[PDB]
This record gives structure tokens, C-alpha cells and sequence, in this order.
């Protein structure tokens, strides 16, 4: 089911990289936010 | 370098349905406007944001 | 509860704060002007409205005929009455003082 | 916080042709 | 305003004159140009995006030309004074009901099938004398009538102090018979009002009235207690808002038909008469005859409006300047 | 109030814009007068004689174009005194001038008092000669309007 | 918003399809349920 | 003649005889044909996402 | 006793439509205004010279 | 006092209103007065900062203001936008009977 | 930022950060709703058929 | 136009002072009022429909207040000296083609891809003078820029003689060889215009622009022709478009949302700046916060607008109406 | 100034005219506040009669 098209964006990928995916968080009281290793 | 960006709405344009005059559009990435038929104001605002 | 009674003062008991400009008067607190509109009572009361003293079926008679008069079929001149409980007895005593002469 | 319960609700009534209301006042309740 | 044409109709506002085509600069001035042999008017005018001219008038095919002040457009709002009937009694009887029905005949559609009717009561007491019952009266014609909560106001109401008898002593619904102190009062005259406007979606119509009386037994008989009659107007409605309506619809048949309806996208009319200023208004009437067989006519015409203060300055320039060009004889205002 | 409230019924909204909606109103009109004028243009006073005496012609001018050529008119006494309209509306500024003269076989004219300011104008007719006559009369419209309300 | 599902099956267009996705990549990541704890609280326990 | 509320924008209008253009612009019946498939993008080479 | 009506209309009303900002009435015998959802400008003409 | 939608000054014995309610003196609706913040405590007393709310150009009368006007709360709006918190809620106590063998 | 044809009046705008009713009312994106079964007739006792 | 909010802004006209809420006559009037305990600051304002106050700022909560002058709201109209590089030829080769591009950069758009290049060309011949050749420059952009075709106007473009060396004498697609008669021209000047603008629906903006030059042959290297230096500018646009814009938009806090979307039903509410008059602005910028927990401030911003008659008499009588009035120290411009 | 420019702008670079634009927006690594803003856009139209 996967269009010529969109085979061209798995093949259009730039290289590798490799549990810190990403992180949201709802209901924040406050903005002050400290980061630089990669935790929040 | 660490970056960071913010939007504030007001709280009542959760469903807010766009009476359009005017087409509402939508900046492109590359630049372009592009016209959009969706009638929701949100969903014009988190295409900007990202 | 008493938010119940908030939505039915404000629904029934409410009153309007516009212009003939479009202008509102009263700017809540982050500067946006509060808006509101009529509720029933301040609808209802540009027409058809009148102020007495003393109640007298002289009165209300003779302004229940001349608005059907003019915009009711014969047949359908039904008016209910909706009062009180102290203005039922004063349309008692008033009705039984009409025919009483 | 402070445990303050916040409660919010939008209305409004329409009387069409205000012309089929009618209201006797008394006299004490105007002006 | 919508009005009836016979054909189409051009309004051209004067707001000053000049005299050569050069000289036209600011938006609202008009020349009227016309020959030497004096055989075509037409009217030279500065719009807000340019100069324009008018239709090219046929001296020989003009039919009426006259010119029509600003008193004579206004509005003579109608007067109602209510007294207390000699006939019946002079002084209110005690005990008795004096009910008054103001009968509105125009509530708010365009017929009299339409109807309002408002009321005031007053029972009397036993001492109560005449001026004291025109105190009691109007205070409860204007608790019914003039209130905030209303949609429009309908009449005003005014007594007469007798010894005055020529100033009129406003009741609103915050009068109180406090305020009122006079001790001579004869009448109480109902007077109607200006309805509300705006250009050309509301036009300037008035709702009429009649105070009409009911019944009271004074010895026994059914007599009703007063009698209403028409005095002579007072006030008057200004030329204002029917001549920024006659501009509205006659900027259409220049321009735009459309007027603003697909809204963000029309084009917009700029209208050079302001609404809180009278005019003098000048319509000159002609037409156009073919030249083999179209001989039936085309009876359009030409309407110019001219601001006066006072006395008409500038619609009696512009007649002697139509005068001077074209060799017309209308007559002056 | 939950009782007095709940007597009323609900109806639902899209949105919490404003809302409007048609209102229909009718269309039976008749003109008032604002003066009347004698053949040479001096208006008719409250004290004044008889107008239009002898099937003379005279003026009645009117706030609006509403009435046509060759039509029928009648004052506040209807069918008594019938006014025949003898031509098209002179334009003076907004108001429409006819001149008129009466139809009904009056030889004394219209009193003053039935000429003034306030009096109702209605249509009756656009009556003919039998033969050779030229066109009479015309037709009207008219339009509605719209109420808004707030939240 | 999510799109209305109270449709005829001619009106589940292509593109009613897709405006499904983009609201589930977009708005939802709530972890809002009455009867299951937190992500970073599972986590932790891991 | 009058309002039925406080906001009322329109007033009941009259004519007779002759109806032109401006005759029916003015009471609301004319308007402007959105030409729904005529749709202009304005021509540019755009270096945005390059 | 003998009558007569006469009402001249332009030449572009053939089929004139008319675009409904508000809805085009037609007055009736009785004296009131109803609805009318017809679209062409002759369908009000020809129903006020009857 | 409330002449051109301007502020004015209520004292009540009692901390019964709140911070943006609208409430009524003896008339009912025709002068709605909108609590500007909170009241201030003069000992027992509170005064409430207030202005009037249903398009009220000309103000209240003087004699509308007087001591022994009972006052009733209607409700408590806000506007649309960026809206912060108003109004409150009252409660009532019972008082016990007695007897003996 | 001039114009393209002649009738181009409307221009192109543009704000940043916090939107509120009225910055959507001013791109004329808000219009007010028609409630269509909301139909009113004027109450009158019509004698035109009498 | 759409401007920017710190959480609202909301615009109030001074058109006059009257200082006290009972002399409030006329529309647009202004009062600042307060009380003697130095807390609350409020502007009760005369609308056209009546009476409306103000947010009350509470004094304490201030942040700044800083009034403006109008001629820092002018957007400066740049110029452009177009001459030869006399380095490369101090006359013209009588070979080569001169040819000039202007480079604009946001025609139609807003971005700067949305370009516009325009032109005009000099064939240059035997014994022409750098004189003749401004001459005859200037005719061939004014064809281009300032012909009577174009959609928009682009530039406006002039001609200096030595001698007068500070008036211009200006060229249109009309001016013949014969009208520009002087042997000491110097150097073309190609100014930035006004474009145009709609109340609400067309913005002030405008469409900038760089004269660059085409190469020619001088020796046998190709050399660039001109040099383009900006001269200071001289004409200013004034301040009525961009207030008028501001009180269309600040109307709508206090107001309808919509403007006038939907026309048969629409608020006329009556705008009562002159887009014909300069103003100065004041901005009093505000919060709120509660004496509770909740500490987060609420920004919001009034801005009055008033006439400036040239030595800002109407805005440093306002700011003295509020400095003695509230307590601050707004600065008198 | 960022970049570790320690001895200013010169002031010819500050002149009128001179364009400016976005870039991004970095914070600081420990207790950053809120910073950047999102912008919006709406089109126009066009034209023609008969």
C-alpha cells in the first residue's frame, strides 16, 4: 500500500543515529524550564 | 545552542468556526501562501507554531 | 446550586449593557469589555408594558381588547393570566367589586 | 495552590416579537 | 431610503463653487459649464478619486428646474395637548378612574394594521385640583411611555405652567412630582419624536398618534373626561438624514449597484454630505429626444444639494452661476 | 426559577456568535399629507377657504412618490372628497407635488381643515375616458427587515 | 476537534480519513485514563 | 416604523413604478458572483525549504 | 365606469435574479408580506400588477 | 453618583458579596451594581467598590442609596476572553431545640 | 503592497503573537449566523381579504 | 490594518477637554478623572451613543505612559541620486546602451520575492553632454514609473540643475524634450511614493526599491555605469492613515468583533478620527493583579489619540489633565 | 549583542531602511522564560465587469 512516492521518502533519509524520545508535559504551573543534558 | 518558542491563545477558540470572507490560508514552508478549506481556527495556529 | 441561580438570574433577571454605537460600558478585568445581553424580563418589557398605582379591571380590560382588537381572530382571545399569589387575591377582590354594580 | 473549584457557563434567551408579552407593574417597582 | 424615479436620477453635492475647470481641486466642487451659444449645461465636479462630469443637458429639451429650501423639508413634529374637559368638570371628581390610551397607528411595520397602544392612570382624590392632576397625569404617561428599557422613544410629554404658557417643563421617568412645583397647570402636550437611522438600511420615518380617552361617570354618565387637540408644531426634523439617504441611492446610479454586500469584497462609496448639516436641494429635470424615430423622451434629471447656515448663501450662488452659463431663469430661494 | 424557566422551551447554536433573523411586517400604506397648496403656491392655511372650489386644480404635496398619474386619492373622509391626480410627481427636493383637482362632482371644493398636516392618503382607482385615453397609474413594493440578539 | 462520525460512508472521503491522523498525531498524547497511571510513573518502575 | 429591539438595522422600504439596478442593490437583492474557479497564486520562484 | 394600470420595466429584467441578502417578500391579498423563494425579479412583478 | 458609568461605594455590615457579582438594590434590575474587587474591612463593616452595570448613563438616584436597602445577588458575569475568577458561594447553619423527661 | 488591478481593496495583513476575536473580526473571517428557522411574522389582525 | 496586542488594547479619541462628567456634550469628547485618594485613573469619554468610561487603571499598577509626537510617525519618503561614475566616463561613450534597472522588492506581496523590475534606457550619441543625457534619462523612466497604465504608483522620480541644487523639477510620461530646458542638470532623483489606502481594508505600506546598473564597454573591459547614493529624505507621509487604521481596529475591543461581514446586517459604529488630520499618541500601559495567589499580571494598554496642530496644543493640555488628575509623570512632548 | 562582540555595532549598520529579521531564539540552559511568537497572514482579491 505504499506509494512509489513514499517509497522515495524512506529512501530520502539522511543517515543513523543510535529512552529520551521526547517529552510533553500538560498542566505545567510555571515556564521555568532547566535543561542541558538532555532531561527537563 | 538551545532554542525555544511560545503561543497564547485566548480560551475560547477551542471550536471557533471560521465564517470566511476572505479564504483562509496557510503559509507554506517554502514561503507560498497556500489556500486551506478547514473551518477551525486552531488548526490554522499549530500548523504556524511548528 | 447557587451556579444553577447564577444561569437562572442570568437567563430571566438579566440586563444589556450596549450602545446605539455597538459600544459596550463595562471592561472587565484583563480589559476586554464584559459582554451581555437581555435576559427575559428586559425583552419583555420594551413593549407592551404599563405602570399602575391601583389595579382596576377599568384598566386591564380595555388594554387586553385594544391589543386584540387589532391582531386577534375573534375565537382566539384567550389571555392566562400569570401572577402571583397576594395578585390573586387582588384580582378577587377586584373582579367581585365589577360585579358587585 | 489554595484549592479554589472554578465553574464557567455561557446563555442567553431569545424573545422574538416582544410584542405578544404583555406585563402590568406596579407602580413601586419603576424608577 | 428607496425612492420612485421616472428615469434615472443623478445627485451631484455643491460644497463649493468655482468657476473655471483648472480650479477644481477639493473633493465637492462643482462648475457649471455650459457654451457660448448656450445650447448644452453640464455640471463639472471633483469626486474623491478625480474630476467627473455630468450628463450633457440639451437646453432646448429641459422640462421644470426649481429649487427647494431646507425649511421646507423639515419634518413638523406633531403636537397633542390634553386638558381636562370643561363640559364634563374642571376639577377631577373624586373617586373616579382617568384612564388616557395613546393609539399609535405605525408600531413597527409600514401600515396602520400595525397598532401600539400605551396607557396612564390617575385616580383623583378629594382634594385634588386641576394643575395637581396634570402633575399626576404626565408622571404616569412617562413611568409607562419614556423608560430606558424601551426599544424606541415613541412621544415626549411637556406640561404648560399657565403663567408662563410658553415654555415646555420636560417629564421623563426619573421626574418626580417633587421637581414639579408650579401650581398652575393647563395642559399636557404629548409630542412625538425622531426615530432612529442609519444611511440607507433605515429610512427616516415617524410613528403618528391620537390620545384617546375612556369613560368616566361623573353624575351617573359615561362621559369621557378630556379633550385632545392638534396645536401648531414646534419642532423641527432636520434635512440631514433624508438627503445623506438621497445620496446613498443616487451614488448608484453612478457607481456602484452593489453596495457592500459581498462585503470584503465590493467597492466602497465615499459620500461627500455629511448627515448633521441641512441642504438646499436644486433638481433640474430635462430629457433627451432622438433624431429620426426615437422621439419618445427620456426624462431623467439632475439633483444638487448645497449647505446652508442661516440664511441661503450658497444654493443662491450656484443658481446665479447656473443662471449666468446656461440662461436659465430659475428662481432664486 | 427552575419551574418558571423549564416552562420555556431550548433551541441550539453552533456557535457563541451573535444570531439574526427574518422579520416580516405588511404592506398596506397610506401617505400622510404635509401641506396643501392653491394653483398660484401659497399653502393652505387651518383658517383658510375652500380648496379646489369649482373643479379648480390644486396641489398636495406629499413626503414620498407613492401615488401615479391619472390615479384617485382620497383624504381622511374617504369617497367624499376624491382627488384626481393630473400628472407624474414634481420632485421638490424628496417630496412629490401633484396637482390635483377633485372627482366626485363638487362644486364647493374641499374644506381646510381636510388638507392639513397629518391627514392619511390611500389608492382608490385610475379611472379612463372610454375612448382614445393614454395610459394611468402604476404599482408598488416593498421590502422586510431583520433583528439580531447577544449572548 | 475531531471529525464528525456521524456520516454515510460516501461522506468518509480521503481526505476525512486523513484529517483522523493528523488529529491523533497532533492533539492526543492526554494519557488521561481513569484506571491506568502515568507514563514517566510506570518508567520509573521499569 | 421603529425597532422591535434595541438592535435593529434595517427599516422597511418602499417604492413605486420603475425599479432599476440601484432600485434592487439597495434593498439587498443584488450581489456579486464569487468566481469560485478563477483563483489567482502570485508568481514567484520561492527559496524557502532550500 | 372604466379603468386602467400601466408599469414599465428596464430591459435587462428578463431574467433578472435576485441574490437574497434578505429574503425577497411578496405582498399579499390580505395585506401582508409572506416568504417567497422565488429567485427571478418578474415573479414579483407580475404578481403586484395583478 | 453613577454618573457616567464612574465608581462609587457600598458598606455592608456583613462579608456577603463578592468579588464580581452583580447585585440589585430594592429595584430590581434597573440598577445593576457590578463589585469592583474585594471588600475592604473598616472593623465589622466591609465596603465593596462598585459601579453600575445595565447601561446606566444618568446614575442611581440618592434616595435608591440610603441606609435599611436590603441588596440580593444575581449572578456573576465575565467577558469572553482571558477571563479571571469571580463570584462565591454562601452556606447556612442550624440552630438546635430541646426538651426533657 | 500597492495594487495589481484596480479594484484590489483589499490589502495583505498580517500580526503576530496573541489572537483575539477581534483580530479575526478584522480579516472579516467572524461573521453573525442566521438562525433560518427563526422566522417571525408581525402579530396583526389583517382585513385586506375583508 | 491588524496590529499587535499586550492582551488588549483599546483607543480613546480626544478631540476635546471638558474636565467634568457634566460637560460631556459632543462626541468625542474626553475627561480624565480621579479621585483624591491617588488609586484609581479612569477617561470618561462622550461616544456618539452616550456616555462610556474607561478600564479603571489602578495607579499603583502602572508600567509606563509615554506620549508620542506625529513626527515620529511619518514614514520617510528615501530618494535615490542616480548619476555617472565619473571615474568610469565623464561624458557618455557614444556607443554603448545605458540602461538602468530598479530593483523593487515587495510589489504585490509582502515578501521580498515578490519582486517588480522596471526600467529605462539611454542610446547615447557623439557630443551628448551629461546634461542632455539627464534629460533624456529622466523622460525615459518617467514612460516607465510614472506613465498614466500603471496599476500602482511606483516612484517618483525628479530632476536637479546645479544652479538651483535644492528644488526639484518633477517628470511625468507628458513632459516633452522642450519642458525640461537646462544645460546644468546634475543628477536624476528617484523618491519612494505613497501608495494607496482603504480604511480597514487596505493598509499603509510601501514598496521599496534599489537602482542598479547595466555594464557597458568603456576601454575594452566591461564596466559598471553609475553610483546610487541615498539622499536624505524630504517628503513625509503623514500620520491620518495610520491612526484612522488604529481606531478601525481598537473600536472592535468595545464592539463588534465583525466589522461589517453580512451586509444586510451590520453596526454602523461612527469612527470620529480624520484620516485628513495628524495625531499625536499617548499609551498607558497596565496590568492587574489580585491581592491573592494569583499574582500573574494582566497586561492591557489605553491609547488616546488627539489632534496635533503643529505645536501639539491638544496633547500637552490632555497630558496636563492627566498628570494633576492621577499622579503620574506622563512627559510633556 | 551575541556572538561575544565586545566592541559594538558600528553606526552606519543602524541606519533607516536597514531590514531586519528572525533568526531563532536561544535561551539559557538553567531557568529559561518564555520567548518567541508565532505569525499569521491573510490574502486578498480581485475584479472585473462587463
Amino acid at each position: 500500500v505504499l506509494s512509489p512516492k513514499d517509497i522515495k521518502y524512506i529512501e530520502t533519509m539522511p543517515d543513523y543515529i543510535g529512552e529520551r524520545y521526547g517529552f510533553v508535559n500538560q498542566n505545567m504551573i510555571g515556564d521555568e524550564i532547566t535543561v542541558r543534558d538532555g532531561t527537563y | 545552542t538551545t532554542i525555544r518558542i511560545q503561543h497564547k491563545v485566548a480560551g475560547n477558540k477551542l471550536n471557533k468556526k471560521l465564517a470566511m470572507g476572505i479564504p483562509m490560508v496557510r503559509n507554506l514552508e517554502s514561503g507560498k501562501q497556500v489556500k486551506d478549506t478547514a473551518n477551525m481556527w486552531m488548526h490554522y495556529v499549530d500548523w504556524e507554531v511548528e | 446550586l447557587q451556579f444553577d441561580e447564577y444561569k437562572n438570574n442570568a437567563m430571566a433577571w438579566g440586563t444589556s449593557n450596549r450602545n446605539l454605537n455597538g459600544e459596550y460600558m463595562n471592561f472587565g478585568k484583563s480589559g476586554n469589555a464584559i459582554k451581555t445581553g437581555a435576559g427575559i424580563f428586559e425583552q419583555t418589557e420594551v413593549a407592551n408594558t404599563m405602570y399602575y398605582n391601583t389595579f382596576s379591571l377599568k384598566l386591564l380590560e380595555d388594554a387586553l381588547y385594544e391589543l386584540s382588537a387589532s391582531k386577534l381572530a375573534m375565537d382566539d382571545r384567550l389571555f392566562v393570566i400569570k401572577t402571583g399569589e397576594r395578585g390573586a387575591i387582588q384580582f378577587h377582590k377586584e373582579v367581585l367589586k365589577t360585579v358587585s354594580g | 495552590g489554595s484549592a479554589v473549584i472554578h465553574r464557567m457557563a455561557t446563555l442567553g434567551v431569545c424573545v422574538l416579537d416582544p410584542t405578544r408579552t404583555m406585563s402590568l407593574i406596579p407602580a413601586i417597582l419603576q424608577g | 431610503m428607496v425612492i420612485s424615479i421616472n428615469q434615472v436620477r443623478q445627485l451631484y453635492v455643491a460644497k463649493a463653487l468655482k468657476a473655471n475647470t483648472a480650479a477644481l481641486t477639493t473633493a465637492g466642487d462643482i462648475v457649471p459649464k455650459a457654451d457660448t451659444a448656450k445650447t448644452t449645461l453640464y455640471f463639472q465636479s471633483m469626486s474623491p478619486a478625480g474630476i467627473v462630469a455630468s450628463d450633457k443637458i440639451n437646453l432646448k429639451h429641459v422640462l421644470y428646474a426649481k429649487a427647494t429650501p431646507s425649511e421646507a423639508l423639515a419634518h413638523k413634529l406633531v403636537r397633542y395637548s390634553v386638558t381636562l374637559d370643561a363640559d364634563v368638570s374642571a376639577t377631577p371628581v373624586a373617586g373616579q378612574n382617568y384612564i388616557l390610551r395613546l393609539a399609535f397607528r405605525q408600531y413597527i411595520g409600514l401600515s396602520e394594521e400595525d397598532q401600539y397602544f400605551k396607557y396612564g392612570e390617575v385616580i383623583a382624590r378629594s382634594g385634588m385640583t386641576a394643575s395637581d392632576f396634570y402633575k399626576k397625569m404626565a408622571i404616569s404617561l412617562a413611568k409607562n411611555l419614556e423608560n430606558k428599557t424601551e426599544s424606541t422613544p415613541l412621544v415626549n410629554i411637556y406640561l404648560i405652567s399657565a403663567a408662563a404658557a410658553s415654555t415646555d417643563v420636560p417629564v421623563t421617568s426619573a421626574t418626580k412630582e417633587s421637581d414639579l412645583t408650579a401650581t398652575d397647570y393647563n395642559q399636557i402636550i404629548i409630542e412625538e419624536t425622531e426615530q432612529p437611522w442609519v444611511l440607507g438600511m433605515m429610512p427616516q420615518a415617524f410613528i403618528p398618534f391620537t390620545p384617546q380617552f375612556l369613560t368616566i361617570t361623573v353624575d351617573g354618565e359615561d362621559r369621557l373626561w378630556g379633550v385632545a387637540t392638534v396645536v401648531t408644531p414646534t419642532k423641527t426634523v432636520p434635512d440631514g438624514h433624508l438627503i445623506a439617504d438621497l445620496e446613498y441611492f443616487c451614488m448608484g446610479a453612478r457607481g456602484d449597484i452593489y453596495r457592500g454586500m459581498g462585503y470584503p469584497n465590493i467597492i466602497k462609496t465615499t459620500y461627500l454630505v455629511d448627515p448633521g448639516a441641512v441642504y438646499d436641494v436644486l433638481d433640474i429635470h430635462y430629457f433627451y429626444t432622438g433624431s429620426n424615430e426615437s422621439v419618445q423622451k427620456s426624462e431623467k434629471t439632475i439633483t444638487l444639494v448645497a449647505v446652508d447656515d442661516g440664511s441661503h448663501t450658497a444654493m443662491n450662488a450656484l443658481i446665479g452661476a447656473i443662471n449666468t452659463a446656461s440662461g436659465l431663469t430659475i428662481a432664486t430661494l | 426559577l427552575d419551574t418558571f424557566l423549564n416552562s420555556f422551551p431550548t433551541r441550539e447554536f453552533e456557535d457563541d456568535n451573535e444570531y439574526y433573523w427574518d422579520v416580516i411586517g405588511s404592506s398596506r400604506r397610506n401617505i400622510p399629507l404635509v401641506e396643501a397648496r392653491d394653483e398660484n403656491g401659497v399653502v393652505v392655511a387651518a383658517n383658510a377657504a375652500n380648496v379646489g372650489v369649482g373643479t379648480s386644480p390644486f396641489y398636495l404635496v406629499f413626503p414620498e412618490d407613492w401615488f401615479a398619474d391619472g390615479e384617485v386619492i382620497v383624504g381622511n373622509l374617504n369617497q367624499v372628497y376624491p382627488f384626481r391626480i393630473l400628472g407624474d410627481a414634481r420632485m421638490e427636493g424628496t417630496n412629490a407635488v401633484y396637482k390635483v383637482e377633485l372627482m366626485g362632482g363638487n362644486t364647493q371644493g374641499v374644506p381646510a381643515e381636510r388638507l392639513q398636516q397629518g391627514e392619511r392618503f390611500s389608492i382608490e382607482f385610475a379611472p379612463v375616458e372610454k375612448e382614445l385615453s393614454r395610459k394611468v397609474g402604476d404599482v408598488r413594493f416593498t421590502s422586510p427587515v431583520s433583528m439580531r440578539n447577544e449572548w | 476537534n475531531f471529525p464528525r462520525q456521524m456520516l454515510p460512508f460516501s461522506k468518509k472521503t480521503k481526505q476525512w480519513r486523513k484529517d483522523c491522523l493528523l488529529w491523533a498525531n497532533q492533539k492526543t498524547f492526554f494519557n488521561y485514563s481513569l484506571v491506568r497511571k502515568s507514563v514517566i510513573h510506570k518508567k520509573i518502575n521499569y | 416604523a421603529g425597532k422591535l429591539g434595541k438592535f435593529q438595522m434595517l427599516g422597511f422600504q418602499h417604492w413605486k413604478g420603475l425599479t432599476s439596478d440601484n432600485h434592487l442593490g439597495a434593498i439587498f437583492q443584488q450581489a456579486p458572483q464569487k468566481a469560485t474557479n478563477l483563483m489567482v497564486q502570485l508568481l514567484a520562484f520561492y527559496r524557502g525549504k532550500s
